[PDB]
C-alpha cells in the first residue's frame, strides 16, 4: 500500500487507514502535516564503529535518492567517511549541492582508510537511511557526517558541543575489516566493539598524560588488556 | 491500525531539532547578510513519552521505511519535497473529490443547524 | 470535445511499461541495496482498442504536444514534476474555489437524502 | 491589514514584462526549434495607479521580504516553485479541511436555494 | 488554452472541456491522474536512420525543457547518437544527472560520425518530444538512447531482447548526409533507406559467414542490388 | 507569521487575513495566483554605481536561496559584476544552470575590477533580492545582469533598446572603492554619484567627437569640473 500517515486518536498514534474516512479529523493548513526523521540509535543499535561498518554496502546500478524531512532527533553518534581504494580514487561521490552534515552529534566518528568498495554507491543493508541536514539518502557521501535514521509523516493536533573521534581503516566494508583508533599521527590504539565513545577520549587523555605517545618516527600500536543503551605493537592493562 | 513498538529498546525522551518558518525576528537578523549560519537556523526541544507517542513514533518510522523506499524507486526526482502537499491534496479528495451526499459516510457536512433553522420555521 | 484520430496509421494494441509504487514486495527486495537494479523496475502490460482507446490516446498526446510545449517555454524550470498535482488542485478549485450555492449548476453537493429526511419529518 | 506605502517615492506607472502559457500560437512557432530565443518569449503591458494599486503593490513587496526571506531560510530546496500551489491547497484546506457546519462562519455553503425550494413544497 | 486532460465518456476517450463542469466526474486519489508517452512509430513515422535523422535540427537560443511522465510503450525503433564537429568536438550533451535511455527498444539504432551541428541543441522539428526513461526532453542527449514520442494526461476511471544496429555517418543533419551500417570496424554497407531492421541483421549474418568481410586492412564498402508498419566499393546481387 | 499574500477589497490593496475566513473571497484556478517582483528602482533608491553598489556585502555560511516569480518590471538600471581578488581567483560564482539576466535593462552597469571580497557569496546588505529572469536570488551571480527588487504573491480578481555602461573599480566592496567609467581600454573619467547614466553617455560622444582620447599607450583619466527620480590625468569644464 500507500506511505504510512501517522495521526494520534485515543491518547495513541496510529496509521490512518486509507480505506476508511474520519470527518472528525481536521486538517486546516498544510502547516499541521510535518515530516520526522528518527535515529537508529533510539532502538538500541549498537553504535561502535565495527558494528556500525557492517550495515552499510556498496552496489552498483541502483540510482541514489533523496526524500526532505523538516525535523530530526539529537544524536549521540554520527559518522563521516573517507575512504579510498588501494590505488587512491575516491570510494564516496562529493556531497552534491545543498546536502549539509546532519546539525546535532554529540561524537562524530570520522573513518579514513582504504578497502574494495566493489560498487558504485554506498547503502544501508537494512533498508534505513543516512540523515543529513533536512535531507535523507539511501546512499554515504564523502566526509559528510551523517546519523542512520528512518523517516515518518504526521498529523499533528489541531549548550550544544560535538566532538570528533578519528579512526583508520584497513578492508573498509569486508568481512575481515581492521580499525584503529588515532591518538596522533603515529599513535593508534587496537579498536575493539566495546570501546564506547567515553572510554576512547580517556584513554587518549590518558596516554598524552601519561607519556604513552610515540617518542619516534614511526608507527607506535597499543592494544588495551580485557580489564545498556547510552541514554540509560605493545600493551596496557 | 495501531502501532505496537517491537524494537529491541526505546529511548522514551525525544531530545529534538527543527526549523521555524514563521520565527518573529528581531531586528535586522531575517536579512541573510545579517542573519545566522548555517549551523544557527535551529530551535530545540524536549518531548517525553506521554501517550507512549515517543515509542510510537520510533515505531511508525521504521513501518514507513518499506512504503518510502518503494516510493523513491519509482520517482525519476533526484529529491522529493513533494509528498506532504501530496497528502494534503488527497486529504481534500478523499472528501471532496466528487458529489457530496448530504448525510451519507463520505460526505462530510453538517446538516443539523440548517435543520433546526428550518424547525423554528 | 471528441476525439478524432487524423495518423496516417494507428497500432491499435499498446504494449506498455510502468512502475508501481505500492509494490507488494517480497521479503527483501525493498531495500535499496538488494533491490533490482534501474533496468529491473519495470512493469508491462498490454490493451486492446476497445472503445478505440488506443488510437483515441495517441492522437490525444498529438494534440496535447502544442500546449505543453507552450507551457516548458514559459517555466523556468528545469524539469517539471508537478503538472499533475496542480490539475488535482485546479479540479478541487473550480468545485469548492467560492461560495457552494445548494441546487445551482457550479456546486457539487447533492441534498437528495437530507431533503427526504424533512419529508419523513 | 491594509496597505500603507511608507516608500520615499513611488513610480505611480508600471510597465511589466511577462509570459502566457496559453499563447494563442500562429501557425509553427509553438515548436521549440522554430520558436522565438529566450529573448522573445515576453509581452509587455503598463498599468497605472488607478485604486492605487501599483503604489501598494511596491508596498506590498517591499512587506513581503521578511517573511519570504525567513521561509527561504528555513527550505533545503536550492529553487522553490511551489508557494503559489501550497497557497492554494491552505485555501481549500481553510474552507473544507473538516466537517463544514451549514449556516456556521467557517463554512462556505450557502442553502438558501434549497431553502427556498423547500418552501415551495 | 491550457494543457488537455483525457477522459472516458460515452465509452470513448474526450478532453475534458474546462469551462464546463461534470459534478458526476469524480477524481478521488492523485493516483487517479497519469501521464503517459506514446511513440511516433505508433502513428506511421518511417523509423529508417536516414528518414528519422532528417527530423532533427540544431538551433541556438533556447533552452532545454524536460518533463516527466509515468508510463511508456514498447519501441520498435530507438536511436542513441555520438556526433562530433569534424574538428573532434562534441555535438550534444552529455546526459544530465538521472536521465537514462529509453526502457524498451527492440533495435537501437547507433550512430556514430560528423556534421556541422550548427547550433547548441537538437531538437525536433515537428515539435515532438525526445523520449528517456520516464523524462521527455525537447532536446538529444549524447550517446543516450530514445525514442520520438508525444505525452498525454489521463484520469483514469474510478521477455525483452534489444539488439544494437551500429552506422556511420558523414555530413550529419544536412541535406545531402551519407550513412554506411556497420559489419565490423572495417566493413560497411551504403544504408538505403528500404532498409529495414531485420533485413540489416540478416545481412550482417551472411556476410559473416559467406566471407565478405574485409580480409586486409583496409575499408570495405558493400552495395546491395534493388533485389507497411513494423506490427503489421563493391555489389552484391 | 506567513507569507502576506495581496488581494483587492473595497478598491484597495491588502493583506489578507489567515486568522479570518472570507467566503466571498473566490479563487477558481492556480491561475488566479501570481507571484510579481518589483524594483527598488520604483521606490526612489540611488541607482548610480557607487551608490547600488554599497548596498551588497560578502557573507559566508549563508546557503544561496533561488525563489521564481512570474512578472517584472522593465529597469532603467540593471548591473552586472566581473569582480577578481588581487590575485586574480574570481569573486562571484558562476550563474547556474537556468538563471540567465534580468530581461528588460535600459542601461546595464557592467562593473569590472577587484576587491577584498572578504565572503563566499555577495547579499543584498538591506534583505532585498538580485532579480534574474523570473528567479530571485539571494546573491549576486558572475557576469550576469540583474535588477535589485523585492517579490509579491496576489490573488488576481476574477520596442525594447539596452546599453552597456562599462566601469573599472578597485577596492570593490569596501569604504574606500575607486570608480572609473570606461571610455576606451586606455580613455577613463571619474565617476562621481551624480553623474546620471545619460550624462555619461554625452561625455562618451563629446570625447570621441572632440579627440580626447588617449592617442598614446598609456591611460588617460579626466575628471569633470562640477558644472529627481528617473520617471519624473586632467580636467574639463
Ligand atoms: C525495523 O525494525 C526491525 C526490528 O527492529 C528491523 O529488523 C532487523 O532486520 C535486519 C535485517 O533487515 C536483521 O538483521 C538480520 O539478523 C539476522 C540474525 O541476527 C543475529 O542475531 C540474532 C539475535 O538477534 C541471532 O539469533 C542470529 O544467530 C544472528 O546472528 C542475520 O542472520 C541476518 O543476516 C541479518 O543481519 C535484524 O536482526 C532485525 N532486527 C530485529 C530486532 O529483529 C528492521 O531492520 C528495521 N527497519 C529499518 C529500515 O531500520
Ligand atoms: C501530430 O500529427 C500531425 C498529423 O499526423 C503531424 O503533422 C505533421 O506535421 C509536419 C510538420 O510539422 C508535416 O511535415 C511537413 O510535410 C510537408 C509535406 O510533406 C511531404 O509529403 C506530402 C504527402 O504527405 C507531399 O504531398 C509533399 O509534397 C511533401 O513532400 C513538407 O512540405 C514540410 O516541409 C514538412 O516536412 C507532416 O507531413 C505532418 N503529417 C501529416 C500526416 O500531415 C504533427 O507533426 C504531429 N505532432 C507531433 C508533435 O508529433
Ligand atoms: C522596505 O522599505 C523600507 C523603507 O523604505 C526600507 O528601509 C530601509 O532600511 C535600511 C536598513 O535596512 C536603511 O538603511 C539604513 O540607513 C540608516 C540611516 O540612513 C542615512 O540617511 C538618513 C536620512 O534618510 C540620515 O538621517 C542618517 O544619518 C543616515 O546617514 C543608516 O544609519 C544604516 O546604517 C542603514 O544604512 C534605509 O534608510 C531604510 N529606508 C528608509 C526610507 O527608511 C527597507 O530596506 C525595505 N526593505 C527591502 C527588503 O527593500
Ligand atoms: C506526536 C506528534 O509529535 C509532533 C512533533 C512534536 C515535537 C515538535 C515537532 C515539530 O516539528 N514541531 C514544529 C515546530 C516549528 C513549527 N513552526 C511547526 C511545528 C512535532 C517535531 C517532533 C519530532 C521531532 C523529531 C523526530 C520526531 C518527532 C517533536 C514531533
Ligand atoms: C485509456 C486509459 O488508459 C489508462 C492506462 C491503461 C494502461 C495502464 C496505465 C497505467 O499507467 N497504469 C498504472 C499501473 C500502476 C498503478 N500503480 C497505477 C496505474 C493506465 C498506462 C496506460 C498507458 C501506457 C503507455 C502509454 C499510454 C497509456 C496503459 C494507460
Ligand atoms: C493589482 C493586481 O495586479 C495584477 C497584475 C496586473 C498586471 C498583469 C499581471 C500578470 O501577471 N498578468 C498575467 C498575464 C498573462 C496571463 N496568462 C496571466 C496573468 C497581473 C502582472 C502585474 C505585475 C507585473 C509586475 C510587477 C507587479 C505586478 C501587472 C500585476
Ligand atoms: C568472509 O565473509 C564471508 C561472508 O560472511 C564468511 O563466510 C567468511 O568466513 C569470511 N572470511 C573470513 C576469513 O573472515
Ligand atoms: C596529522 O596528519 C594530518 C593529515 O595527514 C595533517 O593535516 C596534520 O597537520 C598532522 N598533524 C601533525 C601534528 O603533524
Ligand atoms: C587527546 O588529548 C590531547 C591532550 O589533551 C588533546 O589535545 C586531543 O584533542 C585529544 N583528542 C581527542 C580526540 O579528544
Ligand atoms: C618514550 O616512549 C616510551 C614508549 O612509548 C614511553 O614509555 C616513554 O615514557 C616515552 N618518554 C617520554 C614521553 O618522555
Ligand atoms: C541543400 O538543402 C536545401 C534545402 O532543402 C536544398 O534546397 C538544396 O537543393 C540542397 N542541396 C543539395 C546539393 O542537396
Ligand atoms: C572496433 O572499434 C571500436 C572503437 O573504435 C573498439 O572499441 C573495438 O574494440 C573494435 N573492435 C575490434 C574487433 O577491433
Ligand atoms: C553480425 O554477425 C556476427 C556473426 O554471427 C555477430 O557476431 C555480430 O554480433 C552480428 N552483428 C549484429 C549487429 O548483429
Ligand atoms: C577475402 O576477401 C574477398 C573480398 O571480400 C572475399 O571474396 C573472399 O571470400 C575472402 N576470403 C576469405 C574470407 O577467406
Ligand atoms: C572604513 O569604513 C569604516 C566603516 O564605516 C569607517 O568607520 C572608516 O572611517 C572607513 N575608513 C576610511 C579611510 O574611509
Ligand atoms: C578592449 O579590451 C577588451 C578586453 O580587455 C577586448 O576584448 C577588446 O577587444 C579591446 N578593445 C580594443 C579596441 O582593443
Ligand atoms: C562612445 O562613443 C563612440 C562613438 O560614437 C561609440 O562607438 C561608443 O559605443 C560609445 N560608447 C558608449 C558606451 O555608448
Ligand atoms: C591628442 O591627445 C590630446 C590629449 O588627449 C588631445 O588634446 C588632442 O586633441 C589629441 N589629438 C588628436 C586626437 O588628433
Amino acid at each position: 500500500r500507500s506511505i504510512p500517515l501517522g495521526v494520534i486518536h485515543n491518547s495513541a498514534l496510529q496509521v490512518s487507514d486509507v480505506d476508511k474516512l474520519v470527518c472528525r479529523d481536521k486538517l486546516s493548513s498544510t502547516n499541521q502535516l510535518r515530516s520526522v526523521g528518527l535515529n537508529l540509535e533510539g532502538n538500541g543499535v549498537a553504535t561502535d564503529v565495527p558494528s556500525a561498518t557492517k550495515r552499510w554496502g556498496f552496489r552498483s546500478g541502483v540510482p541514489p535518492k533523496v526524500v526532505n524531512y523538516e525535523a530530526g532527533e539529537w544524536a549521540e553518534n554520527c559518522y563521516n567517511l573517507e575512504i579510498k581504494k588501494p590505488d587512491g580514487s575516491e570510494c564516496l561521490p562529493a556531497a552534491p549541492d545543498g546536502i549539509r552534515g546532519f546539525p546535532r552529534c554529540r561524537y562524530v566518528h570520522k573513518v579514513s582508510g582504504t578497502g574494495p568498495c566493489a560498487g558504485d554507491f554506498a547503502f544501508h543493508k537494512e533498508g534505513a537511511f543516512f540523515l543529513y541536514d533536512r535531507l535523507a539518502s539511501t546512499v554515504i557521501y564523502r566526509g559528510t557526517t551523517f546519523a542512520e535514521g528512518v523517516v515518518a509523516f504526521l498529523i499533528l493536533p489541531q549548550g550544544y558541543y560535538s566532538t570528533t573521534i578519528r579512526y583508520q581503516a584497513t578492508g573498509f566494508g569486508t568481512n575481515e575489516t581492521e580499525y584503529l583508533f588515532e591518538v596522533d599521527n603515529l599513535t593508534y590504539v587496537q579498536l575493539e566493539s566495546r570501546f564506547t565513545p567515553q572510554f576512547l577520549l580517556q584513554l587518549n587523555e590518558t596516554i598524552y598524560t601519561s607519556g604513552k605517545r610515540s617518542n619516534t618516527t614511526g608507527k607506535l600500536i597499543w592494544k588495551v588488556n580485557p580489564e545498556w543503551a547510552f541514554w540509560e605493537x605493545x600493551x596496557x592493562x | 491500525e495501531a502501532i505496537v513498538n517491537a524494537q529491541p529498546k526505546c529511548n522514551p525522551n525525544l531530545h529534538y531539532w527543527t526549523t521555524q518558518d514563521e520565527g518573529a525576528a528581531i531586528g535586522l537578523a531575517w536579512i541573510p547578510y545579517f542573519g545566522p549560519a548555517a549551523e544557527g537556523i535551529y530551535i530545540e526541544g524536549l518531548m517525553h513519552n506521554q501517550d507512549g507517542l515517543i515509542c510510537g513514533l520510533r515505531q511508525l518510522a521504521n513501518e514507513t521505511t518499506q512504503a518510502l523506499q518503494l516510493f523513491l524507486r519509482a520517482t525519476t526526482e533526484l529529491r522529493t519535497f513533494s509528498i506532504l502537499n501530496r497528502k494534503a491534496i488527497d486529504f481534500l479528495l478523499q472528501r471532496w473529490g466528487g458529489t457530496c451526499h448530504i448525510l451519507g459516510p463520505d460526505c462530510c457536512i453538517e446538516p443539523a443547524d440548517w435543520t433546526k433553522n428550518i424547525t423554528d420555521k
